[PDB]
């Protein structure tokens, strides 16, 4: 989630 | 990059203001936890972009990134809180309105603890009267510090902002003997902020395992790091 | 009192070096403890002296005086620690007859993990050359700044502290830009020992609960409040 | 103990 919203957004 | 540039730069990254309602009747334990855990998560959807957009940040690496992240969000949470409450002594603006007053932070199990010392910081950054510049400065500053040659670049971003919150400070006018002064006064205050963050995810860490309210996903993940 | 002869009088407040009389030998994690528990409370006595010939502190309301160390000696602690460590990278001099490595502090579980905080925030003074008279400074100021009428003489003491750090800094000489800078990188590092200062409360405070921990009256109080 | 090496030299 937190590694999501730097790499996929 | 100038220092007015990446100052400029942070000025236009600084995120919107999320939008919460205070519940309709007067909080109890549950739904003040409720409304602030809601607001954080929110808001912390808002600081990975502002993040990104920090000079130089998206070029460490991501496993920095993550690092820094999750040393911080709390202390970065705080500060904003804390600016946001500024020109309201003795009134925390969490967010335009769910306004919490220090005597309602009784309705939750030793939160009026940390509530106090949010105030206290306040009211030092009020008396220093902090600006809006040099705010984005120490917030900046926050992420990057919380170190807590990908390591060498993250030196180099540092010092890069402590130039912006110089360059800003200079700006005021004061005496240079004064602008090491002021520039002393607000970073000293830098440890405050990190105690808050430290007795206020401890009391965030007690409360889900108390089950006093729900904690997941992004709020959960950064508690446990 | 002139910025200079004020930072006389801190090295005036030195305490002495403190050993354990502990014949050399391998670390166990029984025979460590005691070690690292046994000098910080003998150091803890020494504190309490030093603050009191830093002047004005005595002049404090004694409920002042109680807050402000019962909240910064760990952090006066580890700052001590880093600046004994600063010259035998690797290594943590918490005292002449103690001196422990990094994998020595595997033994103990956890310790690992502040030992590497300690080594690191070590070696970032190291690297930015920490003087002596700035330890001094900052070590005043962990005091007189780990506070969350009186007040004035605090604020004022702090102040001027604060003011003996920013000459320090103008005697080295070199650039303005870099008085500023270095200011900077000094005060942000309190972060850091302010952070494996909360650390190594909960490791201590841990070991306390479990009895594992030799009595210690003064550290034992120390750590209740 | 803190305060009785506070109130003695
Ligand atoms: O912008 C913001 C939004 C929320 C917070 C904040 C501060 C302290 C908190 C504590 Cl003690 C909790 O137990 C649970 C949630 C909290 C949330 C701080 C700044
Ligand atoms: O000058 C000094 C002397 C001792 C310490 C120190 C640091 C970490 C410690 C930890 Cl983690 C413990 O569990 C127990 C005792 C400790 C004592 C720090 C500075």
């Amino acid at each position: 989630k937190l590694v999501q919203l730097l790499t996929t957004t | 990059l100038s220092p007015e540039q990446l100052v400029l730069t942070l000025l236009e990254a600084e995120p919107p203001h999320v939008l919460i309602s205070r519940p309709s009747a007067p909080f109890t334990e549950a739904s003040m936890m409720m409304s602030l855990t809601k607001l954080a998560d929110k808001e912390l959807v808002h600081m990975i972009s502002w993040a990104k957009k920090i000079p130089g940040f998206v070029e460490l690496s991501l496993f920095d990134q993550v690092r820094l992240l999750e040393s911080c969000w709390m202390e970065v949470l705080m500060m904003g809180l804390m600016w946001r409450s500024i020109d309201h002594p003795g009134k925390l603006i969490f967010a335009p309105d769910l306004v919490l007053d220090r005597d309602e932070g009784k309705c939750v199990e030793g939160i009026l603890e940390i509530f106090d010392m949010l105030l206290a910081t306040t009211s030092r950054f009020r008396e220093l009267k902090l600006q809006h510049k040099e705010y984005l400065c120490v917030k900046a500053m926050i992420l990057l510090n919380s170190s807590m040659d990908s390591s060498r670049k993250l030196a180099h971003l540092l010092n890069a902002v402590t130039d912006a919150l110089v360059w800003v400070i200079a700006k005021s006018g004061i005496s240079s003997q004064q602008q090491s002064m002021r520039l002393a006064n607000l970073l000293m205050l830098l440890s405050h902020v990190r105690h808050a963050s430290n007795k206020g995810m401890e009391h965030l860490l007690n409360m889900k395992c108390k089950n006093v309210v729900p904690v997941y996903d992004l709020l959960l993940e950064m508690l446990n790091a």
